[PDB]
């Protein structure tokens, strides 16, 4: 059930922290999630 | 003859000694930017 | 609870800065030049002298 | 005189010394090196074929 | 919230063992480099003497 | 100590034809 | 709808498989790390990894 939660709950607390460098890199998993 | 032995070595010296100064130049860092970028990997390892 | 255990067990682990300059990739690079040629640069040359 | 050429002789072995010993150390260590990474293959490839 | 009391379990083996025992274990990948001779100290030929290296 | 010095003189220079081929044999094949 | 699918199938379960874990390389154009380190992928390959 976590693994999911980082669609939006994971997603707006610590996936984004490494956002600072991956310009594209997760972008692309995000897009899946936004 | 003596001094053809020396010219391989001669023509290397003649700007060896000075690529050190062009180091900083675009004629090493093209290649060699990771001095200027100190360990252009990340700056050794911190974080990444 | 599990906050100190999950994240020591990985940071304890990470303690090793200094060692990842080779393994940069998947210690792969380790495998490509911690040893294989770094070792071997010194030995590539050490006949030809 | 020959002690001199020792000098130019002992230059002549021992800096040629310490590099064999490197190589084969290399030719018992570095011929598994590479290898200590290979078997983490199928743990990395045991769910490619589930996914798709 | 259920995940929280129910990972009691879960960093038994799951989530302390694997992520603890890959984690080194990969990371101790390194020393079978020049420091593989030394099985001993690949717990303490990381850190030191691979930036000696 | 010329005496001395030329006996341990061949010893540090035959070395050198045992240190080249091993050498030209095994940096050559620890690239494979 | 139909072509969603049609698209979805080859192309979205496949996508991540690369994404994250390194395959994607990460922005390729960070040269030092396909060319350096991750240039393995690149080593054996002949006909890829020049």
């Amino acid at each position: 059930t976590l693994e999911h939660r980082l669609v939006v709950a994971e997603a707006a607390q610590k996936l984004r922290l490494p956002l600072i460098s991956d310009g594209g890199e997760i972008h692309e998993e995000e897009i899946e999630k936004w | 003859q003596g001094a053809a032995q020396n010219l391989p070595a001669d023509v290397n010296q003649l700007i060896d000694q000075l690529e050190r100064h062009c180091l900083a130049p675009d004629g090493s860092l093209v290649t060699k930017s990771v001095y200027s970028d100190l360990q252009l990997a990340r700056e050794e390892m911190s974080r990444e | 609870e599990s906050l100190p255990s999950n994240v020591v067990s990985s940071a304890q682990v990470l303690a090793n800065v200094a060692n990842l300059l080779n393994i940069r990739d998947t210690e792969l690079s380790s495998f490509l030049v911690a040893m294989g040629d770094i070792s071997l640069r010194k030995t590539g040359v050490e006949e030809k002298r | 005189e020959v002690r001199d050429a020792t000098l130019a002789h002992k230059a002549e072995a021992l800096e040629l010394q310490r590099q064999l010993r490197r190589l084969q150390t290399q030719y018992d260590l570095l011929t598994g090196q590479s290898s200590a990474l290979i078997q983490g293959r199928r743990a990395r490839v045991a769910a490619t074929s589930a996914v798709s | 919230s259920m995940d929280m009391a129910d990972y009691q379990m879960f960093l038994a083996r799951e989530i302390e063992g694997r992520l603890k025992e890959k984690c080194d274990k990969l990371a101790d990948a390194i020393v079978d480099d020049t420091d593989s001779s030394t099985g001993n100290r690949n717990s303490s030929a990381r850190l030191p003497e691979r930036v000696k290296f | 100590d010329r005496e001395a010095a030329l006996q341990e003189r061949e010893l540090a220079a035959k070395e050198v034809e045992r240190l080249r081929n091993i050498v030209r044999r095994q940096r050559k094949d620890l690239k494979a | 709808k139909e072509v969603s699918a049609f698209f979805q199938s080859p192309d979205n379960s496949l996508y991540m498989l690369p994404a994250t874990p390194q395959g994607l390389a990460r922005d390729p154009s960070a040269i030092p790390s396909i060319c350096r380190i991750s240039a393995a992928l690149q080593y054996p390959a002949g006909l890829e990894g020049s």
